[PDB]
């Protein structure tokens, strides 16, 4: 079947250098992983100022990078954070991003992301007017945009209740993710950051719950081995917490790691044995404290 | 009526003059920041209508240190922004929680943190 | 009987596997990590065997400054240099740790950590 | 009269690059300050391996930024580091030593320094043999290199015992300094941290009682801003501790900077409003050169 497995450039702070960017391409593709999803929360283009189209540089950078996706067999996955600024009701604005991703499409994106994360559930005048709820207006655009792209293979989405400790006023009693769940076309898959936004254990029980309310299989953002909420630490632990058991039940795993690129050896490592572990069971296999002692081996050869 | 477009302000000179004081020297703190821990220790240290606007102030003082990251986090030129990122990102967060603190006293750091909690 | 030519010591696995203990994951501290502090909470408690610990403590603070030493000596400056930061911190309060110790038997971190020490 | 007042790139940890470097330059022209010094602790070619020649690039990169000292009138001087494996004694070494900065010569570059900070007091059992004590083996190689080199206008030296509280018995009365003093070219200059190593305050009494030794006004080494010691620790502060009333009793002024380039403006602007206060041997005031430098910086942001 297909599953989507690798990371997420998806933090706050300095980004990754397309330089560094080629380098975790060939890491991932070593380790059997098949996806990057780009969503640095800086780059002025990816979220704030998104409506903003790559200058000559830019461009040219970028099909560099998604060249060399193509290159080391890894899928690339452009993703969008409109949900400051954007006036759903306008279709001027629907045409702006529909303009932006033709650019990114333009540099041999087909793997596409719009994101609703770290953004306040109230909506202006005019789309309190045309949109029902603030699920209904998400859901009018994302759905836009994925017609609009030719329905691609791979397509996410975002929501702005992503994990259990920020569904209003729980998971399954939510009309937020029932509006999502019901209307968000069946093509477009749902990202999902665990019962916490720095989920402890991602338990399968709870799992099912989400994957309930929201009319299919979530695909994770894990933030485990984060650490830009608290700069001052860094994570070279395994990856603990998710069951082998939730491989079934999920349409992918991306991991949000440190910002400090090198850091991530052992995260990235510890997620591909994990991964690999429990691939084709459908519905133990994998000991982190093994997975460790396996990634640090790996990681010693790249010191000398 | 349509959402308002997201706008940056810039830099302020007191943003800056702020930063300049909230790290300082290596034997000093600038006194905007050695005010502002004076400030915390005293309203800690109490449970008159003087607290209620002091403690005011001083979540005035603190938005102030929220705010000049904000500003510093969206202009143009990232270059000096990112070559202070991590002791920047820091001070706005723990004043963050200060705030919320001082809020309801009126109604971490790693492995080295936590031994550095342990000497005097 | 010339001056010995200088030399690196290579980084083992040994290291890497005290270093992630020591910055291990968001809601657990590495084996050796959460042993270390164990101690410290318990010398700190008691000042008059204890002194048998203390030297097997000042003996596991030394391997992290080792364990800084050869991290930064070897060819791949690149690694080193994303975790600068995190490593030099954790080596220099682990030096400050021992020197503490050393002084019992025997008879710095910024604004933002200011503020953060005087919080529950 | 010439006063060396500038930067001293010389910290532990990731070094400069060179359009940083190039940057700085600019910045420093533009504050009326003269002098830079090469001192990465890191560059292997410096510290370490200081006797490995420089690559065909690495060349290139150097030759690239010498040349924009020049440019932006800035006095480039380069700095060695041997102290570490170097044998005083063996004439291989001293040759070797000869060799690595007759390449730095080929760049461009005509002032050079002779670093003997942060290294083990003790000489091998070959260089114990041949010189009487361990400020007579510095003392006899930096001689001989400050000849060597054809006895340039610009050629300072960093003793090991380079700050009041690393004197034994102390500052007036050790035969470290006493020795560097008396043996030493009166043309080579002399590396100074103040009474510490990171000096809170020099006191004008603690540069006349070291200048007093050393037989010469010194050359400050300022690690007044320097962070490499807790990367945990920012300095946007003011260039305070220091008189004005010292800049005619010192030959210059260094400040060794935040490893963080973009976060040193505020150390150098406020280190030339300083200088320039009072060069002509209350004209300076930390809180008020801070609004200054902030005012200036300000306008990089946009
Ligand atoms: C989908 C997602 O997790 N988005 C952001 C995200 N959004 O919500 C937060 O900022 N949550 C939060 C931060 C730290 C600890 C607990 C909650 O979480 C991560 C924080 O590390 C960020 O890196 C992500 O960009
Ligand atoms: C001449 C001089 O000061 N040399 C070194 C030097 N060497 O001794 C130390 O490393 N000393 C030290 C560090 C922090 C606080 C007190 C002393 O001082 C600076 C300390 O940041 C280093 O960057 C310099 O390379």
């Amino acid at each position: 079947r297909r599953f989507l497995c690798g990371v997420v450039e998806g933090f706050y702070g300095r980004p990754w250098v397309m330089e560094q960017r080629k380098e975790l391409f060939r890491r991932l593709q070593k380790w059997e992983l098949n996806t990057y999803l780009y969503a640095p929360k800086d780059d002025y283009k990816h979220r704030m100022f998104w409506r903003e189209m790559y200058s000559v540089e830019e461009a040219e950078q970028l099909m560099t990078l998604i060249s060399a996706a193509r290159e080391y067999e890894i899928e690339f996955i452009y993703a969008i954070s409109p949900g400051l600024d954007i006036t759903f009701s306008n279709p001027k604005e629907v045409s702006t991003l529909k303009r932006k991703l033709d650019q990114v499409s333009q540099f041999g994106c087909r793997s596409f992301a719009l994101l609703f994360d770290d953004i306040d559930h109230n909506m202006c005048a005019a789309d309190k007017e045309v949109f029902s709820s603030f699920a209904h207006a998400q859901v009018s655009i994302t759905n836009e945009i994925y017609q609009y792209l030719g329905e691609p293979e791979t397509f996410l989405f975002c929501p702005t209740e992503y994990c259990g400790t920020f569904c209003y006023p729980n998971v399954s009693q939510s009309p937020y993710l029932r509006t999502v769940g019901e209307k968000l076309l069946p093509g477009i898959e749902v990202l999902w950051t665990g019962p916490k936004v720095v989920s402890k254990e991602i338990p399968v029980e709870s799992i099912e719950e989400v994957s309930k309310i929201i009319k299919r299989a979530p695909v994770i953002w894990d933030n485990i081995h984060a650490n830009d909420y608290d700069q001052k630490r860094l994570f070279l632990g395994p990856y603990k917490g998710r069951s082998t058991e939730l491989i079934p039940r999920l349409k992918g795993v991306l991991t949000n790691p440190n910002c400090e690129f090198e850091a991530n050896y052992v995260a990235i490592h510890t997620l591909a044995t994990w991964y690999k572990s429990n691939m084709n069971g459908v519905r133990v296999l994998y000991s982190p404290q093994m997975a460790l002692k396996l990634a640090l081996t790996e990681w010693l050869q790249e010191f000398g | 009526m349509e959402k308002p477009l997201y706008t940056a302000e810039p830099v302020t000179l007191e943003d800056l003059q702020l930063l300049a004081d909230l790290f300082y020297l290596p034997y000093e703190h600038g006194p905007k920041g050695a005010q502002m821990l004076r400030e915390f220790q005293w309203l800690r240290a109490n449970s008159i209508e003087e607290w209620r606007s002091r403690a005011a102030k001083f979540e005035e003082m603190c938005g102030l240190v929220m705010g000049m990251f904000t500003r510093l986090s969206n202009c143009a030129n990232r270059t000096i922004l990112y070559d202070m990122y991590s002791y920047v990102w820091d001070i706005k967060s723990i004043m963050s929680m200060v705030k919320s603190f001082v809020q309801w006293l009126g109604c971490r750091g790693g492995l080295a943190g936590e031994f550095q909690r342990l000497l005097p």
